[PDB]
RNA sequence: ACCGCUGAAAGCAUCUAAGCGGGAAACCUUCUCCAAGAUCAGGUUUCUCACCCACUUGGUGGGAUAAGGCCCCCCGCAGA
RNA sequence: CUCGAUGUCGGCUCGUCGCAUCCUGGGGCUGGAGCAGGUCCCAAGGGUUGGGCUGUUCGCCCAUUAAAGCGGCACGCGAGCUGGGUUUAGAACGUCGUGAGACAGUUCGGUCUCUAUCCGCCGCGCGCGUCAGAAACUUGAGGAAACCUGUCCCUAGUACG
């Protein structure tokens, strides 16, 4: 959630649109590379972005 | 497994937050993740870790006088009935640094970090800020997302 | 505003008025061996003075005591006390080493008039607060002067915090109100006092005006 | 439907609009007076004070009629200046009025000497009857009120100030 | 005044009005001056 | 509590929703007392204000000592 | 719940609590002229007595007071007190029963243990700490104790009547 949050996006969201993706990722060693390396997980995030639909309608 | 929780790794800088017309709930929540360090990647509830917070203008909380006249405090003694009850009004025109911790220290956790957390809080009635010397940073709230 | 001054309670007398009346009066000594020093509110908050009175041996008084004296430029006293003056700026009153006698007074003026007072040691609550013990004919086993009750029995399951109980008195600052000074002995130092004033004779008392009146 | 109802301003010296806060000026003494914000407040061509708010919240026809009032007080009093008389009915009972405040005393001991107010004018018709005079009807009927239920006026034989009627109570006898 | 737990008119010249939420009577003549509690 | 000015919604009215004043042994200050172990452990002033060894000079242990204090002695209307 | 124990009435002593207020204070209404006085709302910081009778709460009563409050905490408080009464043994009048014996019917007499471990409380100390070591003097965050009231005279026999 803390790495999230400073990239702009809520956990929800987050899980949502990596489902989406199909990241079958865990969150022991997302959070692992949420600290060491920051930048990879920007670039889920962005994945997960891209994935998400648009809206909360359906 | 975790690396967070490793002696001498915590950065504690030093937050201000010109608190005027925020409100005294979201006021406090801000101050309480913030300061306990649930902005960092790096959280780890065994340690003391999070920056530090810096309350100004606390005379100007945002604070409806619906519950200015309504709300009370209440300061028991220990002695028969010793009920020292009073009006928040009172307490902001006083001490309204008071006034705020207390509220944050109510949405803090009833533990010992709270002790160790709350000698990192730094809570002055006026605009002016005596601690100059290290670099505050101005902090403001949002909605992230969603 | 709150003018006064230390001495020394010399014990009390009688002494005749001018309507022939008996007048208790309480005998203080408070001579020309009083000096001050200054604690402005623009450094500390408090606007007052710390008032000396006494003699001790200079060999006997501490080194730090010969230096906050040696920043007054005063030989030293026995004694040192701060009297809260007015919340106001006050500034312009009192002097370093100024003298201040009784003469302070009018001759007529009421007083507040504090000091410790004398010992009494451990006492039970007979004395301590006053309690009417049972008596000790009818039966009465073993409760003469003893307190009694304390509190219920189930649901208040403790002792109400600060119940009259055994304990020392004594060597306590009281404050006694509007004392009339019946009269100003400038030549002696000597002022005299309608009424009794705690503590023991050669003990410190601190005389200041009253407001009351 | 005082919506409806502008406010001609006979004097408008310095009648004026200053961050919703309207400074008056006329015959008299200056005045102010703070705009509820919620409230939009204009001049007409013509240079009467228009107040103006919709609807859709009860307090925004509260607060544009209040308002109406407000400004017409304020225009109403700095050009012709707000009284209230009184006539006394009693016994034993002379207006004073010693340096420059007044000075009233009927059946009990210690005259009551009314602490007179900055910005108000007294004056005495007789010495059974007196007025008051300013340029604000909270400032002049302030000084009304703090002069009654001070010795109640008994509904049954009479001892005090009535603001011309009031239709007060008689008694039923004895 | 006639403070009580329930509120009515006495007569056809009075008005009942909300004083803080307070509900009260006002027949401008001191017999009632009803009050709701 | 009671009471009131001003004044809408409701062209009026209305102590009230804006806003204001009076308003008591209750409340909080002011009066008396303890009180910074109140761990935010406070504030002002002042004296001493500079010795030597072990180990890894230091980081660390040890010994001495100034200011100041304490223990023993004669005592107290201070006192278990 | 408790029978390999929760010792109950009343009284004495010491305190606390509520307010549906006995008084003192502050208001309205009146079939409130005035003194007095009826009812109702707010207000619980103080006071709320002394005696005769009763084993007694209760209650009655005298003489007073501004008034002589109602209730809660094991119908407060027995590891602090009393033991009259109640709830043991003996005795006894009357009643029930043939009797042993009973009776919320009465009457005479009838022992109250504890060297205080812990919480809590009352007072006083040792050490550490308050980022060099000591000494003087203060603030006061926030708490404590206190907080009652009558009489007479003037204004004035005035206002009212």
């Amino acid at each position: 959630n803390a790495a999230a949050r400073l990239n702009d996006i809520t956990y929800n969201r987050l899980i949502q649109g990596l489902k989406a993706a199909g990241v079958e990722v865990d969150r022991k060693n997302l959070a692992d590379i949420a600290i060491s390396d920051p930048a990879a997980f920007t670039a889920l995030v962005d994945v997960a972005r891209a994935a998400l639909p648009e809206d909360v309608n359906a | 497994p975790t690396y967070a929780p490793k002696a001498g790794d915590t950065t504690r800088s030093w937050y201000v937050i010109d608190a005027t017309d925020v409100v005294l709930g979201r006021l406090a929540v801000a101050a309480a993740n913030l300061l306990r360090g649930k902005h960092k990647p790096t959280f780890a509830p065994n340690v003391d870790g999070g920056d530090f917070v810096i309350v100004i203008n606390a005379d100007k909380v945002a604070i409806s006088g619906d519950k200015l006249q309504h709300k009370m405090v209440y300061r028991h003694s220990g002695y028969p009935g010793g009920l020292h009850k009073r009006t928040i009004g009172e307490l902001m025109q006083r001490h309204p640094d008071r006034v705020v911790e207390k509220a944050i220290l109510g949405m803090l956790p009833k533990n010992r970090l709270s002790r160790q957390i709350q000698r990192k809080l730094r809570v002055y009635a006026g605009p002016e800020h005596p601690h100059s010397a290290q670099q505050p940073v101005p902090y403001e709230l949002k909605q992230v997302a969603q | 505003a709150r003018k006064g001054i230390l001495g020394t309670k010399l014990g009390m007398t009688q002494v005749f008025d001018e309507s022939n009346r008996v007048v208790p009066v309480t005998v203080v000594k408070a001579g020309p061996n009083v000096v001050t020093r200054i604690r402005t509110p623009e450094r500390d908050g408090y606007s007052a003075v710390q008032l000396a009175y006494g003699e001790i041996s200079p060999r006997k008084v501490n080194k730090p005591l010969t230096g906050q004296y040696t920043a007054a430029g005063v030989n030293p006293r026995r004694y040192l006390a701060e009297l809260r003056l007015d919340d106001s700026d006050a500034a312009t009153e009192y002097q370093v080493g100024q003298e201040l006698t009784a003469e302070i007074f009018a001759d007529g003026s009421y007083v507040d008039v504090t000091g410790t007072s004398k010992g009494k040691g451990f006492a039970g609550t007979m004395k301590r607060h006053g309690f009417r013990g049972q008596g000790a004919s009818h039966g009465a086993q073993a409760v003469h002067r003893r307190p009694g009750s304390i509190g219920g029995c189930a649901t208040p399951a403790r002792v109400f915090k600060g119940t009259r109980m055994a304990g020392r008195m004594g060597n306590d600052r009281v404050t006694v109100l509007n004392l009339l000074v019946h009269k100003v002995d400038a030549e002696n130092g000597v002022l005299l006092i309608k009424g009794a004033v705690p503590g023991r004779t050669g003990g410190l008392v601190m005389v200041r005006s009253a407001i009351k009146r | 439907r005082i919506g409806k109802q502008p406010i001609p301003v006979p004097a408008g010296v310095d009648v004026t609009i200053e961050g919703q806060s309207i400074s008056v000026k006329g015959p008299k003494g200056t005045l102010g007076l703070t705009v509820a914000e919620p409230i939009k407040v204009a001049r007409n061509d013509d240079g009467a004070i228009v107040v103006t708010r919709p609807d859709d919240e009860r307090r925004n026809r509260s607060l544009h009629g209040l308002s109406r009032t407000l400004v017409s007080n304020l225009v109403t009093g700095v050009t012709q200046g707000y009284t209230t008389k009184m006539e006394i009915f009693g016994v034993g009972y002379r207006v004073q009025l010693k340096g420059s405040n007044l000075e009233f005393a009927l059946g009990y001991s210690h005259p009551v000497v009314i602490e007179a107010p900055e910005g108000i004018t007294f004056a005495v018709q007789a010495p059974t009857k007196f007025t008051v005079s300013g340029i604000d009807k909270q400032k002049v009927g302030q000084i009304a009120a703090n002069i009654r239920r001070l010795r109640r006026p008994d509904p049954y034989k009479g001892k005090g100030v009535r603001y011309e009627g009031e239709q007060i109570r008689r008694k039923v006898g004895k | 005044v006639k403070v009580n737990p329930s509120v009515k008119p006495i007569c056809d010249k009075c008005r009942l009005i909300r004083r803080h939420g307070r509900v009260m009577v006002i027949c401008s003549d001191p017999r009632h001056k009803q009050r709701q509690g």
